[PDB]
């Protein structure tokens, strides 16, 4: 039985028939290739946003940046990508500097953990110190 | 300083009677295209009324 | 972009310029509505995203 690999790492009589000739000459409108490439670009799924979520040992994934600053930084990045995609220097469709006073907006980041505290120091480090405070040794 | 009513009226009439097919296209064929594309999208639509 | 590929509608800015049909001899044609509206609409740009 055929073995299927894993893309993701584990835990480690005359034959001739009358009408079959191929002398038809037709061009499509719209063409097949153009719509095929556009559909290929539309097939792509959305990106995974894991910022602000735990690691496999408890530490938070992301960067130590404020949330509103994070939202504005992401808006700038998306606008630059739009300008790149339409090949212009300045984007016609923009996500920043829109005329809406959207100053309370928040985005995920690595600056907070799940209990609401700050990640000035990783969670595993805090566990280690809180445990080290209670150790005892062999009598002198 | 000098009258401009005739020129404004002429330009407005030219813009008023223009032969664009875009309103026709938006009334008839664009909804059909949107309805054809919609079931096949990777992120299905999310609309409030 | 997919909508741009599929739809039969196509945008030709020249439809505007022919409807107006005005040309300026020089800067000495200081003030005119048709030239003003054509200058603001900028048919010479073809980015319709």
């Amino acid at each position: 039985m055929k073995r299927i690999p894993r893309k993701t790492k584990g835990k480690s009589p005359a034959t001739t028939e009358p009408g079959t000739s191929n002398r038809e000459q037709y061009k499509a409108r719209p063409g097949i290739a153009s719509v095929q490439r556009a559909t290929e670009s539309a097939e792509m799924p959305m990106k995974n946003n894991d910022e602000g979520t735990p690691d496999k040992k408890g530490n938070t994934k992301g960067d130590l940046v404020n949330e509103h600053s994070e939202a504005k930084d992401e808006a700038d990045e998306a606008t630059k990508k739009q300008a790149k995609d339409t090949d212009k220097s300045k984007a016609q469709v923009t996500y920043s500097d829109t005329g809406i006073n959207n100053a309370n907006e928040l985005s995920r980041s690595g600056n907070v953990d799940n209990e609401g505290g700050s990640n000035q120091k990783p969670m595993s480090t805090r566990i280690a110190e809180a445990t080290s405070a209670i150790v005892s040794k062999h009598p002198a | 300083t000098q009258s401009l009513v005739s020129s404004m009226r002429g330009t407005l009439d030219k813009l008023k009677l223009i032969k664009s097919m875009t309103p026709m296209y938006l009334q008839q064929l664009a909804p059909v295209e949107l309805a054809v594309i919609a079931p096949m999208l990777p992120f299905p639509p999310f609309q409030v009324p | 972009v997919l909508l741009q590929r599929i739809s039969p509608l196509q945008i030709d800015p020249t439809i505007i310029s022919n409807t107006m049909s005005t040309v300026s001899e020089s800067t000495t044609q200081t003030l005119s509505p048709a030239s003003s509206i054509l200058g603001k609409l900028r048919p010479s740009n073809s980015d319709f995203s």
